[PDB]
């Protein structure tokens, strides 16, 4: 028997993932000191993985248990396309976090008048629909017909598409996050006193570490299948097996499961708070 | 767990000169200011990581502070020594070990200088 070995241990990380990205929601909605614009994005980012962790994920374990797709053709092209809205839309969050730790950092006496509350709003309003333009664009731009056998559900190999998909969904907001990070870094080797203050300096020296070691897991997590994707669709003669792609992007997933265990060891205030929820 | 060490220290009659010494030691991320203060605290010398001087009421600008940055070191140059300046002089420094840390500081041990 080899369903049972993966299915129970799939099953076992797709219930421990649903469980965290519902305590960090809770933890955050329930506390009242919580409420400031940085850590509503932690919450959009909590979203995105819950939405992901409870939607597309069963469906490719039954899919690699099995061996053929067994529901039709309909929901074929469902599961596939909001397979890639998911991460454009986490990727884009990590991105104005970025931005917003810029601008945190860079004028530390004129931030509450800068980043408003409304400025916020609007800026989470613009990144979901440039992640819902820019993800589902080029799905129905590069349409191939479908085979007569419907229990086969594939992914599309256009050098264009790839193309496309890998450079508007991954390089493009790398390159504002090390830019940031870059000049960020610079500053506060530079300087001696942030704020005026020995508490706010210190204070504001920590958050920029937790969102650092934020940043160093989900690349860590998501380079190797965005490198080994487009080298294979390209030149067709370094194309590697069917068992070593198949762990490329199952790293991708639990990235997502593994992500709530790093507010608990890194802070002081999440573990009191996730202590406090789960003291009720 | 930085310490400071003091040198220079000496006892002779009024109309002299002489010249202390400040030196660090242990693990730091970098040093943002030192000092010297007298007997009580009172500042009489502080130099800053730039190179901008500034002193005190009580001495004329009578003496000289100079910074060795490589090595970490602070000096004093006294000349021209009133009867009046028969006291305890004491270091002082400021530091920083990470770059995601606290600035906190430093005292020292003292020295002692005996003028007629
Ligand atoms: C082509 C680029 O895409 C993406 C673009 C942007 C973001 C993410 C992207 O991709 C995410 C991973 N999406 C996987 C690759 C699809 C998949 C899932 C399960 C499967 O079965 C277990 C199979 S399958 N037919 O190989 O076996 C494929």
């Amino acid at each position: 028997s080899k369903a049972i070995l993966l299915g129970v241990i799939l099953g076992g990380l797709i219930l421990f993932g649903v469980l965290g990205n519902i305590l960090v929601i809770l933890s955050v909605a329930c506390h009242r000191h919580l409420h400031s614009v940085t850590h509503y994005y932690i919450v959009n980012l909590a979203v995105a993985d819950l939405l992901l962790t409870s939607t597309v994920l069963p469906f490719s374990a039954i899919f690699e248990v099995l061996g053929y797709w067994a529901f039709g053709r309909v929901f074929c092209n469902i599961w596939a396309a909001v397979d890639v809205l998911c991460c454009t839309a986490r990727i884009w969050g990590l991105c104005i976090i970025s931005i917003d730790r810029y601008i945190g950092v860079s004028y530390p006496l004129r931030y509450p008048t800068i980043v408003t509350q409304r400025r916020g709003l609007m800026a989470l309003l613009c990144v979901w629909a440039l992640s819902l333009v820019i993800s589902i664009g080029p799905l129905f731009g590069w349409r191939q017909p479908a085979p007569e056998d419907e229990t086969i559900c594939q992914i599309n190999e256009e050098p264009g598409y790839v193309l496309f998909s890998a450079l508007g969904s991954f390089y493009l907001p790398l390159a504002i996050i090390l830019v940031m990070y870059t000049l960020m870094i610079l500053r506060l080797k530079s300087v001696r006193l942030l704020s005026g203050s020995r508490e706010k300096d210190r204070n504001l020296r920590r958050i920029t570490r937790l969102v650092l070691i934020v940043v160093g897991c989900f690349v860590l997590c998501w380079l190797p299948f965005f490198l080994v994707m487009p080298i294979g669709s390209f030149f067709p003669d370094f194309k590697p097996s069917e068992t070593v792609f198949k762990i490329v992007f199952w790293l991708g997933y639990l990235n997502s499961c593994i992500n709530p265990i790093i507010y608990p060891c890194s802070s002081q205030e999440f573990k009191k708070a996730f202590q406090n929820v789960l003291r009720i | 767990q930085v310490q400071l060490q003091e040198s220079g220290g000496g006892l002779v009659q009024a109309g002299e000169s002489l010249r202390l010494s400040c030196a660090a030691s242990g693990t730091i991320f970098r040093l943002y200011d030192m000092g010297w203060y007298r007997r009580q605290r009172e500042l009489v010398a502080s130099i800053t990581s730039g190179g901008s001087t500034k002193y005190g009421d009580s001495v004329k600008g009578r003496f000289t502070i100079s910074r060795d940055n490589a090595k970490n070191t602070v000096y004093l140059q006294m000349s021209s020594l009133k009867p009046e300046d028969t006291a305890v002089y004491y270091c002082n420094a400021e530091y920083r070990t990470g770059i995601w840390e606290e600035l906190l500081d430093g005292w020292g041990q003292g020295t002692q200088v005996t003028v007629s």
